[PDB]
């Protein structure tokens, strides 16, 4: 009687991979604008 | 005079054996049985020669 107790396995299938990360939200939060100098100075 | 042999196997064997190894699980058992019977017969003939 040959069954699954005889037929061994090589490798499992990964099926899927997951990488939990923070949803990165700041673009809509700050008034982003690039600076082209080591020092920035805003006008009030 | 006759001679005979049985395969005895599961469905799950065949499914996994195919998924893992690429082998069939019906064909191998078939192969072994047919082969072993003819091998045992061939042995019988030479045995009778040495016997007699």
């Amino acid at each position: 009687s040959t069954t699954t107790n005889s037929n061994s396995i090589g490798r499992p299938n990964l099926v899927a991979l997951t990488r939990a990360t923070t949803k990165l939200i700041y673009s809509d939060i700050v008034a982003t604008q690039r600076t082209n100098q080591p020092v920035a100075a805003f006008y009030g | 005079k006759s001679r005979q042999l049985k395969a005895a196997y599961s469905i799950e064997l065949a499914q996994d054996l195919r998924a893992v190894h690429g082998m069939d699980a019906d064909a191998e058992l078939s192969g072994i049985l047919a082969t072993e019977i003819m091998l045992e017969i061939n042995r019988e003939v030479v045995d009778w020669i040495n016997y007699s």
